[PDB]
Formats: structure tokens, C-alpha cells, sequence
């Protein structure tokens, strides 16, 4: 949500570009709801058994391993958490490049910057449908 | 639960009990014989596809809806003519009916020089050199992408290609065929974002030099005017000649131009029982360029004879699935399978988890007599107990004929669709055939029809019946059972003949000087691992939080033996025993057979970083296989 | 180079040479057809008058071709004529069906060589093929189409009384 | 420290010096030396880590190319 609110407040930029930004509210209203029907999951499950209850667990415990990038190399940049993690994948580096848009300075490159929102939202629909699970999960 | 020999006899009375050729017969009708990608007939196609899998009450179908650039010829159509210097003009030979897609746009005119296949080795065989030519070459035990890659290798500017009478018994002297020469697979036009900026593709596998198919009448006219002998070695006709003259040479003009079109890909999932997210991939290529009653006729009509036994034996009698199957129809499959790759371009490394074996229902209905089996390494095992109880349709006999069978596995190429899933997503797949000695003589051809198919073989509802029998006793295999039936001590004999390859050139090895201790404790941490999960398989449960878990472990073994060491945009093919690059395995033994001589080809430092790039993926991946710290 | 050339692209002469290689052809498979009946154990005379022309029609159909290429100005590289496919065409109905084939091969390739003249922007060579070759293939394939028809209806390959009837009052 | 060197090598400076000032860190001793680090990133830099002999560079790390 903050993401998507640092998004809202330079649409502006995306909208001088003509695109459309329809895929990542669509990973956005999938991890929603994936977290909504997980929660109502957790209205259905017990308390001492062994099927079903650690299975969720384990559901909870990967969305940590989801978050990293699938797009850059571990070798290049080790670094693929796009929350708390470095690199130009990331999405700080996202919101920098996205700064740099401002002026006419050549820091601003146009098709890095595409290519990096590209594989953002590629990357956030990726965690939208490993979170939710399977494919009735949607 | 039920019992599994008696789902066994389910699955036998479901195979006896349904008729197979009616679909095939049903494509090849006048309403539906071009079914080429962009098309309206395409488009009804998908949507009879849709209505077949509404026929059988399943639990849902949608479409895989894709915008992707593909290159169509314009109105200017190919030609290949014959050009003299001394008069300075020229005689078409050929404007041929069928195209290689995904050619360079471009006109290229050169001496002509004829090659046995378009290989490195039929190269390095050759008399004239091969710089700024045009090579002719013939299709077979190769894709076209390679003999492209060859003719890239060697600065060659044009490949004609041309079916000879040897290897392809056709009677038509003229039939042209289809052919697509993607360096990978994939869309090569790969821009990949959405907009009118024209940027360059440059790590897509575009083919800079152009290429077009031949018929057989106009190479015979072609070696008309071409001299020198060809050799005995290379099994031809009497036409065959190598060269051109001193003042004749050889013109291709392709015009193939781009196209918007869509692409969908029709999927139907049906849900299990017990476990909701993972899933068996049946996949099958559905358009073609021309009739396809072997390359259309067959994947889509085994996928919905497929689907037309499993919701009997889901609604009808109750069989039990442990886990979701799915039915996936593809577009844009004759190019290289260019929607499946985009369809794993979304899907890289967040679907082995949860889908864990490609079965090819592609290519699996081409003959009679031999079965042969390409597939990956986990699944082999399975195979093994598959080929156990089918019968053989003529002889009558077993499959199971030859216990050598998993060591002179003819590996899969690029024209394939379960080397996508095999190379790039790193999904776990399988390729049955049944075939000769002889290829397929109707793979993209216009007389690929129901008529010359039910002609040669009598028996294509039997020969449809066994490998749709072994499709669905590897469903049944995979999605009943308390186990997974994955053989991990295959993998024991693939690293343990990576280490066979360098036992024999270990002196070359101590011309280096190397002690390569931690490589063969990279080869025991996979050893103990082995023999760990053995034991561990000694102590597990059946119908139980430990079992799923160890069941995706053994998922997952396929997965680590890709590279993570690469960038898949640079390098889509990371796999180090199948897939190709620098990084992978045949390119170290390419590189170590460049050792023996003194050659410049021989890079060290590359092959350095190869050899320890190579060292580090057998370590991770015999970490990966260990699992928890304590298992060491 | 040449001095009488203009706008003729090089495609255009790759073309004619193409079919003028293909009308020898037809006239080569003519010759064949009507000397295969001169022989005493088919002995149709008139289908050998019959088909011993035909042959000089598209022999001057070649000629036409090649004074065509001479007046736009370019050269005439001609390869070889192949022998036909068949010899013992069984029948006199089974030749017609063959001649049937023949023509329409030799239309298509009018058409796709009316599509690349098309395309070049030449206008003479589309004119001459719609003045010239078009319409006459287009009443050979008829009259092709009408005897095919008569022999079958007539109940041929069977009765050779048929053939016999056929010889001496159509092609008489 | 490593950013301090890795950001001062983007500048295509030549050399990091790094003190110990009294307002940030309130140290009775001037004299003091401390100890660091000079890795952007973790893991093992210096890694020709194949089993061996050669010398060859790192080249797939970003090491720092000026001292400090």
C-alpha cells in the first residue's frame, strides 16, 4: 500500500508515458484477497493436528522467500529482497529512477526505467499468485 | 480409498471403450484446415477446444490471452533463383509455398556449397570454405536453429534446406514444407514491454542472416548447375553435387514481415481430493500450418480423449485423485513453442513448487514399431515401471524389451515442447514416441492428413491406445499414490559420469596442478544425501506436514541442477545436463576436447570459470538435495 | 548492360525464364501423350491427332514467351527439360485427367507470375498476360473439363467402346 | 565503510580515510585505531574458491579498486 501510494502521487509521469498500470492493481487486489481467505482459513483451522495446520504454517512461512526478485542474478547482485534488500531491481531504486525523471539530467535512463517497472510488477503478480496458492485461489 | 490395480482396470476399460481417429478426422474437415496463428479459423478452433472441454462437465477452462508480435510473409512471396555472372541474369528456380518463420527480411546472393546436415562437424569435413556463402543443407537429426547457429559460426549468409528421397520417401518431387529457426525458444521478436519507440531485441535469438525452405525438384534443378562429387559418407541420391561453378551463384529473397496477433491458450483444470495446488502438466500443441493430423491431429485430439477419461472416471465411477490435474491446448507452438515460453516468462521460478511433471503428448503418435523415451531423469524410473504392463500393439509383446535403456537416451533438441519445460522453467518432462528408423515424413507439410495417417498405419486407434496408456498410467502413477515414484539414484549415475568424463582426463586435470578435493565432497555430501533420504524413506509414513514435504524435496532435485549462476535474460538455457551455454557441462567437455590440441579456439580462463562455476553447482545443488544443517 | 531496358526488375525476368522452362515442359509431355496412342495395342488415331496438337499450341506459347523476354531486353538462361511422370497412361480417360492436372499447374503458375508482375509495378507484363495467356488456359481447363466429363459419363475405362465412340465423333 | 569506500569510488576518488570524531563518538583516547570492514555486500570477496595455484581476479563481486 505504501507502494502503491508512492505510485499515486507520480501517475503523472506514467500517464505523460501513455501506460497503463492495470496489472499491478491486479496483483494488488490478489494479495488482498489471499490475505483476506488466508485469514478466513485461519477462521477454519484447529488447534493439535498434523494435515492441515502445518501446512498453513509453512504457507506463512514462505512468503519471506517470495518477495525475491526471480529477474536478477544472485552472482551480479546478492541482493534480491525488493523490500529491505539493494540493487537496481529494487524498488527503492524504482522510486529513485523515478525521481530522476524531474529534470533533464542524464541520470534519467526511459527504458531501464520501464524494464524495471516491467519486472516489478512481474515480480509482485508472481508473490500475488506463490502467496494465494492455488489456482481456485485466485 | 479404492484399490489400485482395480483403477487400473478403470483406466484399461476407459481406453478400450473410447474411439480416437473420429477427432482426428473431425481437424482435417474443409472448415478447419488452416489453423495458423492470427487466423479466423484459429480462433474457431480454440473455441471448439473450449466447447469439447464444456462437454464434460469439468471444473474450469478459461483462456491464456497473450499480444505477441509474429512474422507473417507479405504479398511479395520467397524466391530462390539461380544468377549467372557472365550475362549478368538471373532464372527463378523456386518460389516456394512453405517459409522457415522468424527469417531475416533481407536478399542474399552467394556461392552455393553443399553440406550433409548443417552441423560443426559436417563443416569441419567440407573442401571450400564456407565465409560469405550460402551452405545447402538437408533436414534431419537436428533442428533448423542449429544449422542457422552453424552457418552463423562460420560466416555463412544463406541455408536452403531441401528433403531428399533417402531419409523422407515422398513421392512429391514439389511438397514444401514448414520450418522455424529460433537460436532458443521463445518470441525472438522480445521487446518485451507494451507501447511506438523500435528498440533492438539482441538477446532473443534473432537469426542476422536469412533462411528458406526448398522442395525436391528444384534442388535436383539447383544441383544442375553445381559440381563436384558428394561424398559416399552422407547416404544421398545420385543428384547430389557440392559446389556451384566459377561464375554461378545462388539468390534468396525472403519478405516475411510483422504481425500483431493474439494468442490463447486454452486451459482446464480439474480439482483433486486431498492436496489443491500442485499438479501434473498435460500440455499439447493444437495449431498448424497446414492439415496437422500428426502435429494437430494428435496432441489435441490424445489432450480431449484424455480429458474425456478423466472426468469418467472423476464424475462415473469415483476414482480418487490425490492432486489437481490439468489440460493446457497451446498457441503458437510450430514457431518453438513461442506461448508456452511466454507463458513461462510469468511463470519461472514461481511454478516448479506446485506443478512438478510435463508429459508430451506432442509428437507421441508417429509410428508403429519403436518406442522410444526422452525425457528427464526423475521420471525414468517410472517409465521403467511403466513399460512393465503395457502391450505392445502389433508384435504383442512388452515394451520393456531392453534393459540398456536409460543410458542411449537421444536427447531432446530444440523443436520439442518438453525442452522448454525440461531446460528453461526447470519442470520435470517426459517424450514417448512411437516411431521407426524413418522420421515422420508429413512434419509440416500440407499432406500431413487423416487419409496418408490412417493409411500407413491400420492400427492408429491401438498405437493412440498405448501411449494414451502410458499418459494415463503416469497420471495415475503420479496423482493416486502415497508416494512420489522420482528416482534420485539416476542423478548417482549422471554426476558419477560427469566424474567419468574428467577420471579419463585427469592428466590433463595435473597438467594443471589442481587437487580437486572439494569436488569429490561436493560428490559425497550428494552421496550421503542420497543414502540419508533412503534411510529417511526407511522411517516415512504413507497416508499422512512430513510427507508433502518430502515429496517436494524430491520435486525439486530437477530445479537445482539449473544454474543460478547466470542471468536467464542473457542465458534462457541453464540447465547443465541438458540445456546449453557456456556455463553448462557438454560445453566443458567441448572446451577440455579443445584442450588436447594447441588450438587458439581454446579459451583457458573461460574454461576456468567454467570448471569452477561447474565445481560450485555440484556443491550447491548436493547442499540442496542434504536440506537441513544437521545432515551432513 | 542493356539499352532498351526499362523498369523491368530482375524478379520479373527470373520468372519468365521459370515459365518458359515449364510451357517446353508441357510441350515435351504433349509429344509423349500423342505418340504413346501411335502404337498398335491402343490404336486411337485421333486422340493422336488431337494430342499431336496441343503440343504446337504451347510450343508457340514458349515462342511467345521468349519474344517477350527479348523485347523487354533481358537474357534467356533455360535449363533442362525433364522427361514426363508417367508413360503408360492405362486409358484415354486417365490421359485427359493427366492433361487436366498439367493445365492446371501451368495456371497457377500464370497467376503467381501475374501476383509478382503486380507487385514490381510492371503494367506491360501484367497486360500481357491478361491479353495473351489467361483466357485461352482458362477454356483449355473447360474443354479439358467437358471431355473428362463425356468419358465418364459414357462409362469409361470399362467399355472401350466408349473411347472408340468418343474418338470418332467429338475429336473427329 | 564499505559504502563510505564505494561511494567515494563513484566519484572516482583515490583513497578513504576514516577517523573517529569526539561530538559522534565521545572517547577519551585521541590515539584510538578501530577495526572494520571494506565489502559491499557479504559472502567470501576474495573467491577463487574452485579446489587448487592461477591467480586469477575476483570479477563477478565489485570489489573496491582504491585503498583504504
Amino acid at each position: 500500500l505504501s507502494f502503491v501510494r508512492d505510485l499515486n502521487q507520480y501517475r503523472a509521469d506514467i500517464k505523460e508515458m501513455g501506460l497503463s498500470l492495470q496489472w499491478l492493481y491486479s496483483a494488488r487486489g490478489d494479495f488482498f484477497r489471499a490475505t483476506s481467505r488466508l485469514t478466513t482459513d485461519f477462521g477454519n483451522a484447529e488447534k493439535t493436528d498434523r494435515f492441515v495446520m502445518k501446512k498453513l504454517n509453512d504457507r506463512v512461512m514462505r512468503v519471506e522467500y517470495h518477495f525475491l526478485s526471480p529477474y536478477v542474478s544472485p552472482k551480479e547482485s546478492p541482493f534480491r529482497h525488493v523490500f529491505w534488500g539493494s540493487g537496481s531491481h529494487t524498488l527503492p531504486a524504482l522510486l529513485e529512477n523515478l525521481k530522476l525523471r524531474k529534470q533533464n539530467n542524464g541520470a534519467f535512463n526511459e527504458t531501464l526505467f520501464r524494464n524495471q517497472l516491467a519486472l516489478a510488477t512481474w515480480t509482485i503478480q508472481g508473490a500475488a499468485n506463490a502467496l494465494s496458492g492455488d489456482v481456485w485461489d485466485i | 480409498r479404492l484399490y489400485w490395480d482395480d483403477l487400473k482396470r478403470k483406466l484399461s476399460e476407459k481406453l478400450d471403450s473410447t474411439d480416437f481417429t473420429s477427432t482426428i478426422k473431425l481437424l482435417n474437415e474443409n472448415s478447419y484446415v488452416p489453423r495458423e496463428a492470427g487466423s479466423q479459423k484459429d480462433e474457431n478452433l480454440a473455441l471448439y477446444v473450449e466447447n469439447q472441454f464444456r462437454e464434460f462437465k469439468l471444473s474450469k477452462v478459461w483462456r491464456d490471452q497473450h499480444f505477441v508480435k509474429i512474422q507473417v510473409k507479405d504479398s511479395a512471396q520467397n524466391s530462390v533463383i539461380i544468377v549467372d555472372k557472365n550475362g549478368r541474369l538471373v532464372y527463378l528456380v523456386e518460389n516456394p509455398g512453405g517459409y522457415v518463420a522468424y527469417s531475416k527480411a533481407a536478399t542474399v546472393t552467394g556461392k552455393l556449397v553443399h553440406a550433409n546436415f548443417g552441423t560443426k562437424k559436417d563443416f569441419e569435413d567440407l573442401y571450400t570454405p564456407v565465409n560469405g556463402s550460402i551452405v545447402i543443407v538437408r533436414a534431419g537429426k537436428i533442428t533448423f536453429a542449429e544449422k542457422v547457429a552453424n552457418a552463423e559460426s562460420l560466416n555463412a549468409i544463406g541455408v536452403l534446406i531441401y528433403m531428399d528421397q533417402t531419409k523422407f520417401p515422398i513421392v512429391n518431387a514439389e511438397l514444401s514444407f514448414f520450418g522455424h529457426a529460433h537460436l532458443g525458444t521463445g518470441d525472438p521478436y522480445t521487446p518485451g514491454f507494451p507501447s511506438t519507440q523500435f528498440p533492438p531485441s539482441r538477446s532473443s535469438g534473432l537469426p542476422n542472416i536469412p533462411v528458406q525452405t526448398i522442395s525436391r525438384a528444384a534442388a535436383e534443378k539447383l544441383f544442375g548447375n553445381m559440381e563436384g562429387d558428394c561424398p559416399s559418407d552422407w547416404k544421398t541420391d545420385s543428384t547430389c553435387r557440392m559446389v556451384t561453378s566459377e561464375s554461378k551463384n545462388v539468390k534468396l529473397t525472403v519478405s516475411n514481415v510483422l504481425k500483431e496477433i493474439k494468442i490463447l491458450n486454452i486451459f482446464g483444470v480439474i480439482k483433486g481430493f486431498v492436496e489443491p495446488d500442485h499438479y501434473v502438466v498435460v500440455g499439447a500443441q493444437r495449431d498448424a500450418w497446414g492439415p496437422g493430423a500428426a502435429k494437430s491431429g494428435v496432441g489435441t485430439a490424445l489432450l480431449l480423449k484424455l480429458a474425456q477419461m478423466f472426468s469418467d472416471m472423476v464424475l462415473k465411477d469415483g476414482f480418487q485423485p490425490s492432486r489437481s490435474i490439468i489440460f493446457a491446448s497451446w498457441s503458437a507452438g510450430d514457431f518453438g513453442s513461442v506461448g508456452a515460453t511466454e507463458w513461462l516468462e510469468g511463470y519461472l521460478s514461481s511454478l516448479h513448487l506446485k506443478a512438478f511433471t510435463y508429459i508430451n503428448l506432442d509428437k507421441a503418435v508417429l509410428g508403429t514399431s519403436n518406442f522410444k523415451v526422452s525425457a528427464s531423469p526423475l521420471l525414468y524410473t517410472l517409465i521403467e515401471k511403466t513399460m512393465q504392463n503395457v502391450k505392445h500393439p502389433v508384435t504383442g509383446q512388452f515394451l520393456y524389451q531392453d534393459s540398456n535403456w536409460a543410458s542411449k537416451v537421444e536427447k531432446l533438441t530444440l523443436d520439442n515442447a518438453a525442452f522448454p519445460f525440461l531446460a528453461y522453467s526447470g519442470i520435470p518432462a517426459v517424450s514417448f514416441c512411437f516411431c521407426e528408423d524413418t522420421d515422420y515424413p508429413y512434419l509440416g507439410t500440407t499432406m500431413d492428413t487423416y487419409k496418408e495417417l490412417i493409411e500407413r498405419i491400420p492400427e492408429l486407434n491401438k498405437v493412440a491406445r498405448a501411449a494414451a496408456e502410458v499418459a494415463g498410467q503416469f497420471v495415475i502413477k503420479l496423482t493416486h499414490d502415497v508416494e512420489l515414484n522420482l528416482d534420485y539414484e539416476r542423478y548417482n549415475s549422471q554426476l558419477l559420469s560427469f566424474v567419468r568424463d574428467l577420471n579419463q582426463y585427469r592428466a590433463d586435470i595435473k597438467e594443471m596442478g589442481l587437487s580437486l578435493q572439494w569436488l569429490y565432497s561436493a560428490r559425497g555430501d550428494f552421496f550421503r544425501a542420497t543414502s540419508r533420504l533412503t534411510t529417511d524413506f526407511g522411517n516415512a509414513e504413507k497416508t499422512d506436514f512430513v510427507m508433502k514435504k518430502l515429496n517436494d524435496r524430491v520435486m525439486r532435485v530437477e530445479y537445482h541442477f539449473l544454474s543460478p549462476y547466470v542471468s536467464p535474460k542473457e542465458s534462457p538455457f541453464r540447465h547443465v545436463f541438458w540445456g546449453s551455454g557456456s556455463h553448462t557441462l557438454p560445453a566443458l567437455l567441448e572446451n577440455l576436447k579443445l584442450r588436447k590440441q594447441n588450438n587458439g579456439a581454446f579459451n583457458e580462463t573461460l574454461f576456468r570459470n567454467q570448471l569452477a562455476l561447474a565445481t560450485w553447482t555440484i556443491q550447491g545443488a548436493a547442499n540442496a538435495l542434504s536440506g537441513d544443517v544437521w545432515d551432513i | 548492360t542493356s539499352q532498351v531496358r526499362q523498369n523491368y526488375h530482375q524478379d520479373s525476368e527470373a520468372a519468365i525464364n521459370r515459365q518458359i522452362n515449364l510451357e517446353l515442359y508441357a510441350s515435351y509431355v504433349y509429344l509423349s501423350m500423342s505418340y504413346y496412342f501411335d502404337r498398335d495395342d491402343v490404336a486411337l488415331k485421333n486422340f493422336a491427332k488431337y494430342f499431336l496438337h496441343q503440343s504446337h499450341e504451347e510450343r508457340e506459347h514458349a515462342e511467345k514467351l521468349m519474344k517477350l523476354q527479348n523485347q523487354r531486353g533481358g537474357r534467356i538462361f533455360l535449363q533442362d527439360i525433364k522427361k514426363p511422370d508417367c508413360d503408360d497412361w492405362e486409358s484415354g480417360l486417365n490421359a485427359m485427367e493427366c492433361a487436366l492436372h498439367l493445365e492446371k499447374n501451368v495456371n497457377q503458375s500464370l497467376l503467381e507470375l501475374h501476383k509478382l508482375a503486380t507487385d514490381k509495378n510492371d503494367p506491360h507484363l501484367c497486360d500481357f498476360i491478361e491479353t495473351h495467356y489467361l483466357n485461352e488456359q482458362v477454356k483449355a481447363i473447360k474443354e479439358l473439363g467437358d471431355h473428362v466429363t463425356n468419358l465418364r459419363k459414357m462409362g469409361a475405362p470399362e467399355s472401350g467402346l466408349a473411347e472408340y465412340l468418343f474418338d470418332k465423333h467429338t475429336l473427329g
